[PDB]
């Protein structure tokens, strides 16, 4: 399979060329986003449960 | 040639690896450290669905947070009512064996593929058998309505493809897994969506494109479940191993792992909460687990199934969670 | 000296048939179309060891009975039909095992959650045709000199029987069902024994006490605990002045110890362990 | 008002139902047909086919469903814990084109399997005319391909006519499963057989075995053996 292998070196340059930052800017923008919707959610955190 | 060719990756292969380390400026755990726990976590259940004669493998919560679907070996599709605990329909099915099932957003179709090398499509409001998908050479895993005339689903031949309902013919085909492929979850948007192979691996693919974008290989056993973090930019992942991983598109490696020295046993449903801050995991140990996102705690127990948990859903407004499990009792917790 | 052992007895019959009852409830793995006639009789268990041990006991202790002739004859009926149905359960638990051993692809049609109760409904008003109808009215009713004059009495009120209510409360609570219950386990024993010889056929180049100790156990612990009664029972009305009134009670006593067996027995499996570790 | 008395009558007459098909789906028993590749299933189903893909036969008034096995590693295996019995197929007399071994290790690893612990293997020795023929007046032997023949001495119900060295053969290819059935329980048993593909009593042979195995489940459930 000199074809297999052709297939998955092409593959590799095109994962291998990409922009990344910083793990740092994520883990604060998840925290970000995670501390602004805290407010509405009904299992982390009663007006009425449909259920009742 | 084959040889030399096979070393070049492997030197490719490495270029990346180096890549991925130079960016791992702080763990996650170092980050959020100040955070005040959430505490403990209470639920009990409910509400509880009878009428199923044998196990359950797979639900999907309807668009609408009222109704659901399931589906049992017995060969029949029941669409429940939450708020009343009372049935709606009853479908049967050709093929007395299915491992999959979803609901349409706009609430009228509904799909089932099983065994059987088949994705069958139901009209509920016309119930009889509106199309058959053929074309698949191994057993179907899971499958999503992408829209109300497409659906994209994955088989275990190491394939998944994009259908087309009124013509009846593959659109796209993507390849590049070794083992077979088992769940499947889907942007918010519609435009991407990632795949959890058997070969501890997991892609990223690119729907109008057609190409894989990314690999992540932190696992090393099979993957049974998959879920999809609410903001557009993580997802989680689940194992044979008790472990769970929570990968990051953008960074392109893991941020913290969840496991417990006191669980052997395998995870087979992955879901998150509304704000994300929750991450429900089920497993073979009869009952079900509630983690942490952002600090790997644990904050809650789910028990009071005598069977193994297969199926998990949360609510579109993060009213109640359901879970499903093989003693063929449906159950809601709140 | 007698008291802390009739207390004890109380404890033992009454705690063990409560578990039993509240495990069935609790799981619903435990629940099952053959648990209903163990659950059946342990209710009809927990009534007599709440009705009749508690009084009896009383009334041998202080040696007189201090309530009216009505009540008296309500303890007896009451004592009756809670004998006379702790019976014929065994026997319908020993019907169903055999219809299960011996007929496996018949099981599930002829056995259906509909007929347990039906089953039931029916051997208890077999049990309670026997015991209130000849007793409330004064069919039993003896003639010597002795029996009435205890019967006028409002302080004394104890067992005199004529031969034909004798007869027949014996032969419907006891005889009938042990033949039954003879056959059934020897059928099984010799299909046991059967399945047995098949398997040292086939792997005997390469490589039958339980059936004995478990039938063992089952049938000589009722067998023990009600054939004196039975046959003294008999005894004493064919011919008078040969057994004695203490020990027709001593036999009658002995007779009930068997209410706390029964958990002991039909409750052994893994899953009822399970049940009762949890509770 | 009204919508809740007709999701009600709704929801009786779709209990009606399923009460209904109750019956009919504890009546019925499910057997899973798995063999190997050149075996001969197809002739053993179709010519019992007078009477994935499936099929139902009846005997004795007795409803039988049976499913085919329509790869290196089985995943799907999982959703038939809960059948009555397995049916095991392989060719007896290719010995030597090895297939043989590559049959015992599926067995092996079929009988060890997680989710199969309480499941018993019925076994179909296939194709024992052609293994008669490669024995009689045979260049091949079976003492090259496994050296365990030579220490292998006849155990002491022969059917007449055939010569000693044919029913060492077949005891010795039954002792090799037999031996890894036994070793590793006493919850699951194997049913060894002989079975030529024309054979037009295949199909009662099944029936007594299914017999046994619910016979020997009852009797294990009351603790009697
Ligand atoms: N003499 C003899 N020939 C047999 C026997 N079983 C099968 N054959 C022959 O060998 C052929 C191969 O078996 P088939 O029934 O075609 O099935 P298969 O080729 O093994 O294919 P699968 O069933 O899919 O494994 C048959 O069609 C017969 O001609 C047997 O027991 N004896
Ligand atoms: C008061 N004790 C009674 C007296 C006679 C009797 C008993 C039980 C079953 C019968 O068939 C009887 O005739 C005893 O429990």
């Amino acid at each position: 399979s000199i074809a297999q292998a052709r297939k998955l070196v092409e593959q590799l340059k095109m994962e291998a060329n990409i922009d990344r930052i910083k793990v740092s800017k994520a883990a604060a923008d998840l925290m970000a986003y995670c501390e602004a919707h805290a407010k509405e959610d009904p299992l982390l955190t009663a007006s009425e449960n449909p259920f009742r | 040639e084959l040889d030399q060719l096979r070393q070049e990756a492997e030197q490719l292969k490495n270029q990346i690896r180096d890549a991925r380390k130079a960016c791992a400026d702080a763990t996650l755990s170092q980050i959020t450290n100040n955070i005040d726990p959430v505490g403990r976590i209470q639920m009990r259940t409910r509400r509880t669905l009878r009428g199923h004669l044998a196990k359950i493998y797979a639900m999907h919560w309807g668009t609408d947070s009222r109704l659901l679907v399931s589906a049992s070996q017995d060969g029949k599709l029941i669409i429940w009512d939450s708020y009343t605990t009372n049935k709606v329909h009853a479908i049967p099915l050709r093929s007395s064996w299915v491992m999959t099932c979803a609901y349409a957003p706009s609430g009228n179709y509904v799909a089932c593929g099983g065994l059987d090398n088949i994705c069958s499509i139901y009209n509920l409001k016309t119930v009889r058998v509106s199309r058959e998908l053929a074309g698949h050479t191994g057993y179907l895993s899971c499958c999503r309505f992408l829209d109300d005339n497409q659906i994209v689903t994955s088989s275990g031949d190491t394939t998944c493809a994009l259908w087309d309902i009124e013509t009846g013919q593959q659109t796209t085909t993507f390849t590049g897994h070794t083992g077979d492929v088992m769940s499947l979850s889907l942007a918010p948007d519609t435009r991407l969506f990632v795949s959890g192979a058997c070969d501890a691996s997991a892609k990223l693919w690119d729907v109008r494109e057609g190409m894989c974008r990314q690999t992540f290989t932190g696992h090393e056993s099979d993957i049974n479940a998959i879920c999809f973090f609410p903001n557009g930019n993580a997802f989680a992942t689940g194992s044979d191993d008790a472990t769970c991983r929570l990968f990051d598109l953008r960074a392109d490696q893991e941020l913290m792992t969840y496991s417990h020295d006191n669980i052997i046993c395998g995870i087979t449903s992955v879901s998150f909460s509304k704000s994300g801050r929750l991450l429900l995991a089920g497993y073979d140990d009869f009952n079900c687990n509630v983690w942490d996102a952002l600090k790997a705690d644990r904050a809650g127990v789910l028990a009071g199934h005598d069977n193994r948990v297969s199926c998990l859903g949360v609510t579109d407004d993060g009213m109640a969670v359901a879970t499903g499990s093989w003693d063929s009792f449906l159950k809601i917790w709140n | 000296g007698m008291g802390i052992v009739m207390s004890l007895i109380v404890l033992a019959i009454v705690f063990g048939n409560v578990l039993v009852i509240t495990a069935i409830a609790k799981f619903e793995r435990l629940q099952t179309v053959t648990n209903y006639f163990i659950t059946s009789l342990a209710c009809a268990d927990l009534v007599m060891g709440l009705a009749v041990v508690p009084f009896g006991a009383a009334h041998i202790l202080t040696k007189t009975w201090t309530f009216g002739n009505f009540w008296c004859e309500f303890w007896t009926s009451i004592d009756v039909l809670c004998v006379t149905a702790s019976i014929e359960t065994l026997c319908v638990i020993a019907v169903d095992r055999y219809f299960a051993i011996t007929s496996p692809f018949k099981y599930q049609s002829l056995l259906t959650k509909n007929k347990a109760r039906v089953i039931i409904l029916m051997v208890w008003i077999v049990s309670g045709l026997t015991s209130f109808l000849p007793i409330q009215m004064h069919w039993y009713r003896a003639t010597h000199q002795e029996a009435i004059n205890c019967y006028a009495e409002e302080t004394c009120c104890d067992f005199f029987t004529n031969q034909a209510y004798a007869i027949a409360s014996s032969i419907v609570s006891f005889y009938v069902p042990l033949v039954i219950m003879v056959f059934v386990y020897s059928r099984v024993f010799q299909e046991a024994k059967r399945q047995l010889q098949k398997i040292d056929k086939s792997e005997g180049r390469f490589h039958e006490h339980k059936a004995l100790k478990t039938l063992g156990i089952i049938m000589g612990t009722f067998t023990l605990c009600w054939l004196p009664f039975f046959i003294v029972n008999i005894v004493h009305v064919i011919q008078d002045n040969l057994i004695r009134k203490e020990v027709y009670i001593l036999l009658n006593w002995i007779g009930y110890v068997n209410s706390g067996f029964n958990p002991l027995i039909y409750c052994r499996s893994p899953d009822f362990r399970i049940a009762f570790q949890e509770l | 008002r009204n919508e809740e008395k007709a999701q009600r009558e709704a929801n009786k007459k779709i209990e009606k139902q399923l009460q209904k098909d109750k019956q009919v789906y504890r009546a019925t028993h499910r057997l899973l047909l798995l063999g190997a590749g050149e075996s001969g299933k197809s002739t053993i189903v179709k010519q019992m086919r007078i009477l994935i893909f499936e099929t139902k036969f009846q005997v004795d008034k007795v409803n039988f469903h049976m499913f085919d096995v329509g790869d290196e590693r089985r995943k799907w295996i999982q959703c038939f814990n809960d059948v009555t019995a397995i049916i095991f197929v392989v060719a007896s007399s290719s010995y030597n084109m090895n297939r043989l071994q590559e049959a015992l290790n599926l067995f092996k690893s079929i009988w060890n399997n997680r989710w199969l612990r309480t499941i018993s293997v019925i076994l179909f020795l296939n194709k024992q005319d052609l293994l008669a023929e490669k024995v009689l007046a045979g260049k091949s032997k079976i003492e090259d391909y496994f050296p365990e023949f030579a220490r292998y001495t006849t155990p002491e119900t022969p059917e007449p006519g055939e010569d000693p060295r044919v029913t060492r053969a077949k005891y010795f290819i039954r002792d090799e499963f037999l031996r890894i059935s036994t070793a590793s329980d006493g919850r699951h048993y194997c049913y060894p057989h002989f079975t030529c593909a024309v054979d037009t009593e295949n199909i009662r042979r099944v029936f007594n075995d299914c017999r046994d195995i619910i016979q020997r489940m009852h009797l294990r459930q009351y603790e009697l053996l």
